[PDB]
């Protein structure tokens, strides 16, 4: 579960071949149960971290409160 | 000369090898993650 | 001061100092106090010092005192041309160099 | 040889295949061999075609004859001074 | 030298080999870096020639000649034109991270020019001295609306400035900051950016200079003239001057009538039938699917004959793009055209 | 500001030695490369049908001396029949049973021909010369020592054509309006000379492996190597291996309908045969065609070319006659494992794929097979049907 | 120095193929000298 | 291998080797070939 | 450097012309 | 590794190791004025670097 | 030899180069061609 | 048998033949061009 | 001559058919290219 829910893969793809254009290579983290811990990554400076990346802090690419994508349900909740 | 540039030309092999290296890690690595992508869904207000 | 080759100083590479900004009026201030006279000013400036350098200047100098210098680019030696300096920060050569 | 880069010859058939693509330039080359052929008493020598890079080199350095082989490593002006503090 | 005294068989022989070649270390040198000689662009479009170009031209001029004024005789030479096509230069040696050139090539540097600047190549000359050779070219009916005065400002602004900065000179700074306030066509600029290992050298992006504003404009000017349009529109040109308003707005309605041309309209109108007969096809097809409704039912459908459906709905809609293509090519060109006229 | 004019858009260079300083090896690798860009395979060098599908698939396909296999290669028509000749030498390569292949593939080919006289037995059949010509004659199948060895033999014979057109100045139309045999008759006796002085242990071992195969099987549907096995043989030698090179690898605004007829004159002139080396695989064509006669014989030579091509037939059966008597010499059959596993992959699918189509061309029924006298009830064999329950299970899988 | 692999599968003798497995197939291996 | 004229008297060794690991008889020590 | 066009700028073909250059008969041999 | 006269590694043998170099072939140069115009980057740096 | 060293390593020197051509002819591929970003699903 | 796929062959390659008529005649329709639209039109 | 025929138009079939597969990817390339929007999939309900 910690590999599939990582705490941040970046805001997009593009800025992976951006880092490797006049830079370095790719990083591997591997599954890692505990030990991501700290600040930084997901404490309250992870807000700042992630309003400067342009990024969301919270389980970083949605909020996830549903199993399935459904249209139906965001008209009746508009 | 030919000496000179004959152990030129072993370096520059490793320096561009390296560089192979690079972009065979960002090229599989793009390969895989260009599936995973969650595609955005857009429905009319109205 | 022949910027290395044949090279025009763009603003991807080393910065612009804006005109009539609080940069502006600090290399006026701190140049026309040395000199005495109002006669000299400035008509273009650039920043050099990247955050490599800046990092091993603080590292290096730490309790140590820090001086405000001029050195001419002409009479510089011909490799700490200005492209240079934006790489290796000013190499001092085994003679020393005077300030 | 009618061969359009290095790894199209091979040593066997190539001694064969001079002249035969009837282009001046290697027809000349069919005349400067059978002029050695012939030039000697009898026309039986057999022909090896050796590229740079074949197990079959040494047949055509150990000939060379002022260089060094592996059986003597000597040239021939070092040969020349070691016959002549010899005399 | 161990005491003083040689060890083993000392005279060492040591080979220095240079280390990494970093990107931004590299050096320019020469005069296409500052100052880039522009040439007439081979993408032109003048407009329409044809035929009648040569028998209302040979009609009207030996009709005033052949008698008095315009003896001739004399096989004058019409002065086929010097049209320059330049070829700047400029040279990017690569060096590693404490200046020092590299013996041999083999490096990756890719040259992309834009607004204007047409990379032709980059050579490696053996030892790393990577020579990039560009040609900037202008574009054609944005040029002619700037009038020959803003030009040779321009021209002479990059003249001075090509080896000292914008400094020196007392004043060029405002005079460029004009220039760009002036919000004309032309970026009167080209784009360089050279890349060792796809990294940008130091310097990059390149501004290079234009400095034949006024020779393009006046090979693209005598080129209007030698045109065979051209000619005829400095025929009437000359009508106007003296007077004869007349015959002169006359030779406009010749010259708009040759130039309104013939061909390009029915191949508009065959194919725009063409195309309004196919849609009254299609709505036929939707007619004949009550045809095949009202019958079969019975008759079932192979497993071959759904595949063979998909693929002549795939060619309709393949042939259906083909047809509007044309149409849209044809109106743009006609378009073009009328815009000319 | 600024309209979007043509001479605005940016262009890209690129770093290149100029090719005239460079040495002719690494001019003829750049310029490959360069070539290989309007190709369109300059995909990475070094980069899913699980290999439990694959295996279960040959183990059935390989049943009752290849009967399962070579019933579906005959039912085809005339395009999945290439396709499925080409996944079965592709797979037959990847577990390398291509001795098992060919062994029964000449037998029951054979058989099928068996009651149709013996000159025609490779030109009347349906898988005998396609299966040959995939084997020897394809980019997956044939390695790069072999097409080395294939370029040896008749490269000098194709430049010896090449010179005789171009003394003669013999235009283009010339040569496809008149007799091969007429025109390049020095060229075709260069053929005929290296030919002898070649053995059949020089042959790159897998062209000795299958003529010697052939030959076996050739014998066992006759009746102590017969001459009719000598013909036969000279027939996948100059028509189906050397034949299979000439007419194989061998080298050498406007409106928008205006740009692509320019273009696709090019394209169809760089990608056609010359006429000269057409006429040139006509003339080794017929002079297997004259191997027939004299291993059956006269027949009144009344011509010029008549005579040649005579001669050419019977010193080709003079050739064969001896080479293909000797003992048995080792002959290994190799071939290229450049693209194995993926060629393996397209293999499967294909067989998969096939017997999915044809269950639902008999189940419904629109079959016509393409085999004059194969009917619907050889294809419902019982194996057939086991075929289907392992094609529709491994659909899924 | 690594294996050497390959694949003898037992046949019925008319020419069906026996999915049992009941055949034991030693193989002998003698480098000619 | 070579020796300079003029220092034959030296130590003298050749060490071939593959990766990391030598040959049969290397540390080779060859010796002087002609008297004295 | 330039090069000379009279007329119709110079196209691609006459273009990398100058850009490269910037940077006893035989029928009787055949007879005998 | 130091050696007595016959060779036997000498482990107490205090003494001092330099490295003085000397170069090697014909003294060469170049100055071309503007080295620019016609693209000389042999001699476009002084020192010739 | 010195020559004929000098002219394989340098012959390995074109091939290097013309992958790293081709590697990056990928790379601007997937990032230029647009791939590498969300397809669009129109739900009503 | 062989007239039989020379046909085919003929009548196949014919085909071919209008068809890189057809589709680069597209890659220079296309090419020709700064952006194109959705294909989307709902409603 | 009816086997030199079918080994010449069997080799011009197949050649073209390879390139007609080339002809589709550089058609789709660019058709994603010069376009303004990700691949737009109209989905209702069945």
């Amino acid at each position: 579960q910690a590999e599939r829910f990582p705490v941040t893969r970046d805001i997009s793809l593009d800025v992976k071949i951006d880092q490797m254009k006049a830079g370095l290579t790719l990083t591997r983290r591997l599954p890692m149960v505990y030990g991501t811990a700290g600040m930084a990554s997901h404490g309250l400076n992870g807000a700042i971290r992630a309003s400067v990346l342009g990024v969301a802090y919270p389980c970083h690419p949605h909020c996830v409160m549903s199993l399935k994508r459904s249209p139906t349900l965001t008209t009746e909740a508009a | 000369q030919s000496q000179s540039d004959l152990l030129e030309a072993q370096k520059m092999v490793e320096e561009q090898r390296l560089e192979i290296q690079r972009l065979y890690k960002v090229i599989e690595s793009l390969n895989r993650e260009k599936s995973l992508v969650p595609p955005v869904v857009l429905a009319p207000a109205n | 001061t022949s910027v290395g080759g044949d090279v025009r100083l763009s603003e991807k590479d080393l910065g612009a100092v804006l005109r009539d900004s609080d940069e502006w009026a600090f290399l006026e201030y701190l140049l026309q106090m040395s000199v005495r006279t109002s006669r000299v000013r400035l008509l273009q400036a650039w920043h050099i010092a990247t955050p490599h350098l800046v990092s091993a200047f603080e590292r290096r100098t730490q309790g140590r005192l820090l001086t405000y210098s001029f050195v001419d680019t002409a009479s510089l030696d011909e490799d700490n041309s200005l492209q240079d300096i934006a790489r290796r920060g000013l190499k001092i050569p085994m003679t020393g160099m005077r300030f | 040889f009618g061969a359009h880069s290095l790894d199209c010859v091979h040593p066997d058939v190539a001694a064969a295949s001079i002249g035969d693509s009837q282009d001046p330039v290697g027809l000349r080359v069919r005349a400067v061999v059978q002029s050695v052929q012939g030039e000697h008493l009898c026309n039986a020598m057999r022909l090896l075609v050796i590229r740079q890079g074949d197990p079959s080199e040494q047949k055509f350095f150990a000939q060379l004859m002022e260089d060094r082989v592996p059986s003597l490593l000597l040239t021939f002006a070092e040969f020349l001074q070691k016959v002549d503090m010899r005399s | 030298t161990y005491e003083g005294l040689e060890i083993a068989g000392s005279p060492f022989e040591v080979h220095f080999i240079r280390g990494k070649a970093v990107a931004e270390a590299c050096r320019v040198i020469g005069q296409g870096a500052k100052t880039c000689f522009a040439s007439p662009s081979p993408h032109l479009q003048l407009p329409y020639v044809n035929a009648e170009e040569a028998r209302a031209l040979i009609d009207q001029r030996a009709r005033e000649e052949a008698w008095k004024t315009g003896v001739e005789g004399k096989g004058e030479p019409p002065k086929p034109a010097v049209l320059n096509n330049y070829v700047n230069q400029f040279v990017v040696a690569v060096c590693d991270e404490m200046g020092n050139r590299v013996s041999i090539g083999g490096h990756r540097v890719s040259v992309r020019g834009s607004r204007g600047a047409k990379i032709l190549q980059v050579v490696d000359e053996g030892c790393g001295t990577y020579r990039v050779d560009y040609a900037v070219y202008l574009p054609k009916t944005p040029l002619q609306q700037i009038d020959v005065g803003l030009l040779e400002k321009i021209d002479s602004y990059a003249w001075i400035t090509q080896a000292q900065p914008d400094v020196f000179v007392p004043g060029i700074a405002e005079a460029y900051e004009h220039i760009e306030s002036l919000e004309l066509p032309i970026h009167t600029e080209a784009e360089i950016e050279v890349l060792l290992n796809e990294q940008p050298i130091f310097g990059c992006p390149f501004k290079v200079r234009i400095c034949n504003f006024v020779e393009v404009f006046n090979a693209y000017a005598e080129l209007d003239r030698r045109s065979l349009l051209g000619q005829q529109v400095c025929a009437f040109e000359r009508v106007l001057e003296e007077g004869n308003y007349e015959e002169a707005t006359s030779m406009l309605w010749k010259v708009q009538d040759m130039a309104d041309e013939k061909q390009l309209k029915e191949e508009v109108v065959k194919v725009l039938e063409n195309l309004v007969r196919k849609q009254l096809e299609r709505e036929d097809a939707q007619k004949r699917e009550a045809e095949e409704g009202g019958c079969t039912y019975l008759l079932e459908e192979t497993s071959k004959d759904r595949e063979e459906k998909r693929r002549r709905e795939v060619e309709e809609i393949r042939s259906q793009w083909e047809d509007i293509h044309l149409l849209r090519e044809l109106l743009l060109r006609l378009n073009k055209n009328c815009t000319d006229r | 500001p600024i309209a979007s004019a043509v001479e605005y858009i940016p262009t890209s260079a690129e770093a290149a030695t100029d090719p005239n300083a460079l040495p002719p090896q690494t001019r003829e690798i750049v310029a490959r490369a360069r070539e290989a860009e309007e190709r369109g395979e300059n995909l990475p060098t070094l980069m899913k049908v699980p290999k439990a599908v694959c295996r279960r698939l040959w183990n059935l396909l390989s049943d009752n001396n290849f009967i399962p296999l070579l019933t579906l290669l005959k039912a085809s028509d005339g395009d999945q029949r290439r396709r499925l000749v080409a996944a079965a030498c592709n797979l037959a390569n990847s577990f390398s049973a291509v001795p098992d292949l060919a062994y029964h593939l000449f037998r029951y080919e054979l058989k099928w021909v068996g009651h149709l006289p013996a000159s025609l037995f490779l030109h009347s059949s349906s898988l005998l010369f396609p299966f040959l010509s995939f084997v020897t004659s394809s980019k997956e199948m044939l390695l790069p020592g072999d097409l080395s060895w294939l370029h040896q033999v008749m490269d000098p014979v194709l430049a010896a054509a090449d010179s005789i057109v171009a003394s003669e100045h013999l235009s283009a139309d010339q040569i496809l309006r008149e007799t091969p045999a007429k025109l390049f008759r020095p060229a075709g006796s260069l053929f005929l000379e290296r030919l002898k002085r070649l053995s059949l242990a020089d042959f790159p071992c897998t062209f000795r492996g299958l003529l010697y195969l052939l030959a076996d099987a050739v014998d066992a549907q006759l009746r102590h190597v017969t001459s009719s096995a000598i013909a036969t043989c000279a027939e996948t030698l100059i028509c189906c291996f050397f034949g299979n090179f000439i007419l194989r690898y061998a080298p050498k605004d406007e409106r928008t309908d205006l740009v692509g007829l320019r273009r696709m004159r090019e394209i169809a002139e760089r990608s056609r045969v010359p006429p000269t080396y057409g006429a040139m695989d006509k003339l080794l064509r017929q002079m297997a065609s004259f191997c027939w006669e004299a291993v059956s014989s006269e027949a009144a030579l009344r011509n010029v070319e008549e005579q040649f091509l005579a001669q050419a037939g019977k010193e080709i059966v003079d050739w064969c006659a001896l080479q293909l008597k000797l003992p048995r010499l080792e002959s290994p059959l190799k071939f290229s494992s450049a693209v194995l596993r993926k060629a393996a992959d397209e293999a499967t699918g294909e067989f998969l794929q096939y017997i999915l189509r044809l269950d639902r061309d008999m189940r419904e029924g629109t079959f016509q097979s393409g085999t004059p006298g194969l009917t619907e009830r050889d294809v419902a064999t019982p194996a057939y049907e086991e075929l289907l329950e392992f094609a529709i299970r491994a659909s899924t899988y | 120095g690594r294996l050497a692999t390959f694949t003898i599968q037992a046949v019925n003798s008319d020419g069906t193929f026996m999915r049992s497995g009941d055949a034991s197939f030693t193989v002998y291996v003698d480098p000619v000298k | 291998y070579y020796i300079p004229p003029g220092a034959e008297r030296h130590f003298v060794e050749i060490s071939i080797s593959y990766h990391g690991r030598p040959i049969k008889g290397s540390p080779f020590r060859p010796r002087p070939g002609g008297p004295l | 450097p330039s090069l000379k066009t009279l007329d119709v700028p110079a196209d691609q073909q006459s273009m990398n012309v100058f850009l490269t250059r910037l940077g006893e008969n035989l029928p009787t041999l055949m007879s005998i | 590794r130091v050696r007595n006269r016959r060779g036997e590694e000498v482990a107490d043998a205090d003494g001092a190791v330099a490295l003085c170099f000397s170069p090697l072939g014909e003294p060469q140069y170049s100055f071309v004025a503007d080295p620019t115009s016609s693209l000389s980057v042999d001699a476009y740096r002084m020192d010739t670097m």
